[PDB]
């Protein structure tokens, strides 16, 4: 256990989490927006962030605030 | 020596129910 660590409406935070060969890849954007719906229909990528060789088996995940 | 142990690519998992080595 405990056997690895790292350390570093009007906006829309992006994320991809993405698995593969054990490296876990996080990609990200951040941006203004004016609709107030949801998910405004435009086109903007997202760069990555950060790349990390966790070697767990990830089937599940949730959310924190 | 007993201490050393066995049972997709870079998978990882100490979990168990394991064999070792004399
Ligand atoms: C995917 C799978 O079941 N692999 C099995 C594992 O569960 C078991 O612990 C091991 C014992 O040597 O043999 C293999």
């Amino acid at each position: 256990n405990c056997t690895f660590e790292y350390v570093s409406f009007k906006n829309l935070r992006e994320f991809v989490f993405k698995n593969i060969d054990g490296y876990f890849k996080i990609y990200s954007k951040h941006t203004p927006i004016n609709l107030v719906r949801d998910l405004p229909q435009g086109f903007s990528a997202l760069e990555p962030l950060v790349d990390l060789p966790i070697g767990i088996n990830i089937t599940r995940f949730q959310t924190l605030l | 020596n007993y201490n050393y142990l066995y049972r997709k690519p870079f998978e990882r998992d100490i979990s168990t129910p394991l064999q070792s080595y004399g």
